[PDB]
């Protein structure tokens, strides 16, 4: 995992969340509902996109033939050229395999980061009005209607509005 | 009441490799190694010369296969397997170096060197260099004794490089099939060709003898060359067996030369070639041809290396 | 540290924990006791092992001599060969030193991750029945016998069983 | 009451390096650079030829040191410091290229080229190539004028490569100790050997004159070679001083050639060799010999590079 | 971000904190005040410095000319030399650009780590006597004078001293 | 009451690149690619020879430009663009190989080869090699026929390498401006110089003829060389047109050779040179000269690559 969220305390992800990478799934009086978090999604996409823009890019270094495929060059220089080329092929094959492995490990860890980042943002919005259930959910210890859930999502939820209600419910 | 955080997933992710695992499923991934070839020379936007049956070195000497290309001009030069530098059998001394020059040359511009001659024929021909019947290398002159077995008069001819660019100068040394036939063309006795600029002094003796037939002939003209700098003179001292240049060659600009077995295509535009065609790709690596040239991705051994563009896929 | 656990808020580790990389140390009525967490251990070992399997591996690229140790080659071509070889030796020496340094930094950070991951899993299992003491321990504010400790370890601990007991003890 | 989290440690960890620190103690670590040599050529499972006193190039010409290897067959070829390509003093021209070919060859198969001769002797020998007394290179023929000072008749001999594989063709040029001794063996006047395939035209003159004694002789036979492709002919035009091939050499398949100073050992199996022995290792890097060959870890300068296999070691 | 602190839940940094990389900013009865945390600062500096000591270092590999600027070498060998050199320049240009990019990504993430590490150290010192406000601050639910703040900073704050005061104030 | 965690920032950070972004502002950063040149050869602590007008190869032959360096000794050898290996026009055959040797040599020590001569003059000179008027190459002898058009007696001269180190042996072949002037200096008929050690046998014919004037002369002396191993002899058989060595050259130790256009400076100390001066830097990379030599940072294309030494800068 690293960060411990994806493939971790969040056992499994959601095939039905299709407007984003991360999202919320609530349950209240009016019933269940699902919505994607744009900001955390756009943060991950922007960062992965940045890796892509860095690799998908123009080598402007021209190379020319030193070799001849039709009328073969002198055997000694040819063998040096072949040895030299093969040596460089080893280098680039290594450089490429490692780049990808390293980039991939980071890309997985980065996406895990943005999940942990969002979970802990919500945890903090809820102050002492909720409790971590251990699986990626908060037991919201007060009544939270469709407008209130929306306040959690768009980062306007005022905890001191529901604190007294929740303090009480927690006992 | 309750709210849950989560993340997307898909039924069938793509397996990729990491520092710690082989084959972890992630949501989306993308290829990083190009395998897609375009099996044509994507020549759009460059003056392209397909040399066909003309061997690139032949552009200097001018056997008949090369008559269209004696003053060729190009951004991209394509050598073909069927090309030959030669009508009367022979080879260039220091051949591949000269090709590397010419591939880079932008093409060539010819100047007359203005050699005229007296006391000899200036017009040897052969049926291996066919035009309207027996001809020769267009840029050279097969210098012969006036009549069979006559003395070839000891000559000197010199060309000054009038121009701003340095010049390619070619000559040939004719290695006759027998000492018999050498005497017949250029008379008896030792034959000496000497050549000198200020950078260069060297000397050539023919070495007549049988060798296997190529276009029916067993003689050989091996061709030599030097680079004659601006305001410098080149001087040919000789008494026969000498294939004299009529014209010097000058380089036009820049070009890129490839060797290829596939069609030109002036509608597709590209900058990385190999014999099997063109590699058009923004990807950093390619597994198509290790010998490819131009502005190319780097050749790597591996056929596929997938870069994760999405998180871990964690389904149900 | 990164992640902040090993060589961080957990001042030092345990020479007596020998059945694993991570583990628990409790103190209750029946007395002190120490046990290793298999799952978090196996997660780290699997990942480090994966780095090992990736490096301990067969280059199948054949190289041949271009050089001669008995009767030395022409000086010019030899000097080019020597220059070319030495240049590639620089490359591989760099590639090797960096690989190890980068791999090692990640291996340390990864092991730190699995510690933080385990601490935060336990924290969550305990809900409002415990408190973080700051040194890697939880003050369990209720009586927790050898069976109960085992429930924390094997991830079966039911917080609502001890909640009322603990709420009360916290004041 | 209480529960604590923690992690293992050991009294004496291993120091390793990171991006940010040099020499941090971690629990366990392992070596990544191989230093352990096996000081024998680990030949198990491959047909191995220890050339001993036979110089690899001698397998083509066949001086006596090489009589056992004239048609050798191998997966691994081992050259030794004591090997010599030669009985009558001389050298191969373009020698290292030919070794690179032969090391790769799988061994060699010989065909007769079927040159016969009249008007000359076909049987020069020397006491530098001893078998039952004065002999020569087994695969070659020392062509001499019929009797002291007689004319060597201008000859032409040709061999077509009938076979599927390309062929190695060898000849020698005898450099006699004086123009006196050259005249004695092959008669008077200039001596010219010319050689040509379709890929190849070149020409050889002996160069007689004083030079110090080597194995008591002052003459020299330098050897030359070319690669003759399938269905192509090679033609030798000559009038003396020429060491003619009797047999051409053909390559059998693939091999790997090393140069080594240590024993063969058919009980240990390996794929990375150098002169000091074999490198058997799964490690990605080696600090043993920068020139090692086969399927090897990469040579690096560094003697040790330790890879952490455990967490930070943090004792009390 | 990774870790989520710098350029994350801590909206922006402080141009007036000049004795360190990380620091505290309190507000109490006697008024606002700002001080740098030495230990977390020195941890980051030491680690970045370590990257610097690893790169700012001596190649001892001698190279010699194979080439000639005044009287140019034979064209064939020259073209091989030029091809070989250009190929190695590609390798080092790649190796250098990647090193820096990788090092920089890590340096940013590492600095983010030491921030998260310090925030969570304080959170733990405060036990149940404070609450995370979500922006990098703690609502200290008890009176905390300039001596008390100093105790938080120098890691001597005893939570059980203010616990009863704060429990009570939280309701 | 309240306590806030936070971190420093600055109004103007420095942009750097990461895996994920181009141009992120961080607090502090530092350069990783060296661009700062020191435009002098930092020669401190090493015996440095600035060859000025002496071409490095001239140290063996000894034209006048090289009289100070005939037995030079050095750790660093600096060739200049104005240097010339030559007084009487000509060139060295296999020139660049010899420079590579001499650049590495530590300098050279000369031994007499002890050739004496009778029946010829031993003292040809020319006004292209001026000392107090017409002189020659100091280490060589221009051997002439006793008087105009006299026969040059067929000679043999031999030098054994008495010493522990292998030796550099030089000779020249004079290419006279016409067969007229060749006959005048060395008499009539074919001219043959033969040279042989045990490793080496070869032959040189002059090749007289017109060629353009260089320092006003049209003749040429091209110079040849071989490496003569310990206890081995080199033997010169010749009948004129031969420029004989007086002294052999032996290598002293080790050195590093550079080519440069800028001043020496024995007060600054360095180990990475190029023609534009010295690169003194602890940085891992340099964008100064791809051809630089000694112990250098690696050449990279990029002019700047900034390494972050601080956190993200996040201002207001
Ligand atoms: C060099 O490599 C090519 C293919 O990559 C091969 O076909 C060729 O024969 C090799 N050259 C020599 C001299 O071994
Ligand atoms: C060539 O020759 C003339 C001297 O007659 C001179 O004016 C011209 O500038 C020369 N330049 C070069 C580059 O050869
Ligand atoms: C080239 O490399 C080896 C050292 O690895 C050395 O023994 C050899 O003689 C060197 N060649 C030259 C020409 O300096
Ligand atoms: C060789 O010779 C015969 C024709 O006479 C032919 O069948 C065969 O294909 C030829 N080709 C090659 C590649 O040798
Ligand atoms: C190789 O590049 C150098 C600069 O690196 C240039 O000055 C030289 O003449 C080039 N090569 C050839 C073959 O002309
Ligand atoms: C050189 O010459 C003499 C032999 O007469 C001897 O003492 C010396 O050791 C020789 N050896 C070598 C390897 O040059």
């Amino acid at each position: 995992g690293l960060f411990g969220a994806i493939a971790g305390f969040i056992e499994n992800g959601w095939e039905g969340l299709i407007n984003g990478w991360y999202g919320f799934r609530h349950q209240n009086a009016q019933g269940e509902g699902t919505a994607a978090d744009y900001k955390s999604t756009q943060s991950a996409i922007d960062q992965i996109t940045g890796k892509l823009n860095r690799l998908i890019e123009k080598t402007n270094q021209q190379f020319e033939l030193i070799d001849n495929e039709f009328n073969e060059v002198e055997k000694q220089i040819g063998n040096v050229i072949n040895w030299t080329r093969d040596s460089i092929t080893e280098v680039w094959s290594y450089n490429a395999e490692l780049l990808v492995a390293m980039e991939n490990q980071h890309t997985i860890d980065l996406a895990d980061s943005e999940m942990d980042k969002l979970y802990e943002r919500v945890k903090r919005q809820l102050r002492e009005n909720a409790e971590e259930d251990g699986t990626g959910c908060f037991e919201i210890f007060h009544k939270c209607d469709d407008d209130c859930m929306a306040s959690i999502r768009n980062n306007t939820y005022d905890h001191s509005k529901y604190r007294e209600e929740a303090m009480q419910n927690r006992i | 009441d309750k709210i849950c955080l989560g993340h997307h997933a898909v039924s069938n992710g793509t397996k990729v490799n990491t520092l710690t695992e082989r084959g972890v499923e992630v949501v989306n991934a993308t290829e990083t190694v190009e395998r897609t070839n375009i099996p044509r020379i994507c020549s759009k936007g460059k003056r392209t010369v397909d040399l066909g049956q003309c061997g690139l070195l032949g552009t200097i000497t001018g056997p008949p296969q090369c008559d269209q290309f004696l003053e060729f001009s190009a951004d991209l030069i394509i050598e073909r397997r069927e090309g030959s530098d030669v009508c009367y059998p022979g080879k260039f001394v220091n051949e591949e170096a000269l090709r590397q020059i010419l591939r880079k040359s932008g093409g060539i511009d010819k100047e007359a060197m203005g050699f005229t001659y007296s006391g000899i024929r200036t017009n040897g021909a052969t049926s291996a260099c066919r035009r309207s019947g027996s001809s020769f290398y267009a840029e050279m002159k097969w210098l012969l004794s006036n009549t069979d077995n006559a003395a070839f008069p000891q000559m000197t001819k010199s060309y000054k490089n009038t121009r701003k660019s340095p010049a390619i100068i070619v000559w040939g040394i004719h290695h006759s099939v027998s000492t018999a036939e050498q005497t017949k063309l250029y008379g008896s006795g030792n034959k000496l060709v000497t050549v000198g600029s200020s950078n260069y002094q060297q000397s050539f003796v023919p070495s007549p003898g049988a060798r296997p037939q190529v276009n029916g002939l067993s003689g050989r003209i091996d061709f030599h060359w030097l680079i004659l700098n601006p305001n410098d003179t080149v001087t040919f001292s000789f008494n026969g067996a000498f294939i004299a240049p009529d014209r010097a060659s000058f380089l036009r600009g820049k070009s890129m030369g490839i060797q290829s077995g596939v069609q030109v295509d002036a509608d597709c535009e590209g900058d990385c070639y190999h014999s099997g065609g063109t590699i058009i790709s923004k990807l950093p690596f390619q597994n198509i041809d290790s010998r490819a040239v131009g502005k190319c991705p780097r050749y790597v051994k591996q056929r596929s290396l997938l870069l994760a563009t999405g998180m871990k896929n964690v389904p149900e």
